[PDB]
This record gives structure tokens, sequence and C-alpha cells, in this order.
């Protein structure tokens, strides 16, 4: 729970939905 | 009801990127990506839906003991908002309580329509 082990989350999450590329329909952004 | 969901949080975050707000939401559907399996989540406010909601690992057991799950509705008590170089918003949902659970709630809440970003 330290700020930069929140910091690496968040990064790791957004990418995480950048390549999310193969969803359905309705994930599509 | 509508009444029971926090409309236009989602409109707010978009638009001013606050997280000083707690909004009440309704989880619409819970998709893995995949290392531990990460959440992405469709949330509606009764208003619009957004799909860029990603849970924090730290929740993942909610979601794995299936107290979070497709239209249970929860507050949010702590997020974070990551705005990409294309000008999509991810939020990051850090802290939150189910406040009725999908079984309770049976059923989507309203008609919301999704954030035409």
């Amino acid at each position: 729970g330290t700020s930069s082990g929140e910091e690496r989350e968040v990064k790791k999450a957004c990418e995480d939905f950048e390549q999310d590329q193969n969803a359905s329909e309705e994930w599509i952004t | 009801m509508v009444g029971q969901l926090s409309e236009g949080a989602i409109a707010a975050i978009m638009q001013k990127g606050d997280t000083n707000i707690k909004p009440i939401l309704q989880v619409i559907n819970i998709r893995p990506i995949t290392s531990p399996p990460r959440y992405r989540l469709l949330m509606s406010d009764g208003l619009n839906t957004l799909s860029s909601f990603m849970l924090a690992t730290q929740l993942n057991p909610l979601v794995e003991e299936e107290q979070l799950s497709s239209n249970c509705v929860c507050q949010i008590h702590r997020f974070i908002v990551n705005t990409l170089k294309d000008g999509r918003r991810v939020v990051i949902l850090m802290e939150l309580e189910v406040l009725k659970s999908a079984e309770a709630v049976g059923v989507k809440i309203g008609n919301p329509v999704p954030y035409n970003e």
C-alpha cells in the first residue's frame, strides 16, 4: 500500500485496459 | 429505482476528474483480463454506463467470493483517475463497499446509456 506501489498498479491497470482489444462490443471505448 | 444510484457521477468523473466523491453505482458486467487476473468493470450510475473501471488487486477477493458481481450495488470509497494520451479516463477502484447484493437487486436498474466519450 505504499505510494509508489499504488502508482505502479495504476500504470499496470491502465496498460491492462489499453491492451484489452479482444472484448465484445459492450466493452468498446 | 434510479434514485438509488448517483446519477451524474460518471459524467462528473469524465468531465471534472474529481475523486472527492463517494458515488453509489451498479455493477453491470465484470470481465477478467490475463499472473493474477485483473478485473475490468462496466458500471452504471443510473444515467450512464462506463466500462473503463479497473479493480485494484486488493479488492479481487470481493469478486472471487462473488460479493461483487453483476447487478450488485456498491459505494466507492476511494478511486484514482488516470487520463490516457487519447483522452479516455481510466477509473481505478481502490476501496468500495457492496451495499446490496446481486441476489437482492435482481436486475439492471433503469436504462442507462453508454457515456459518449
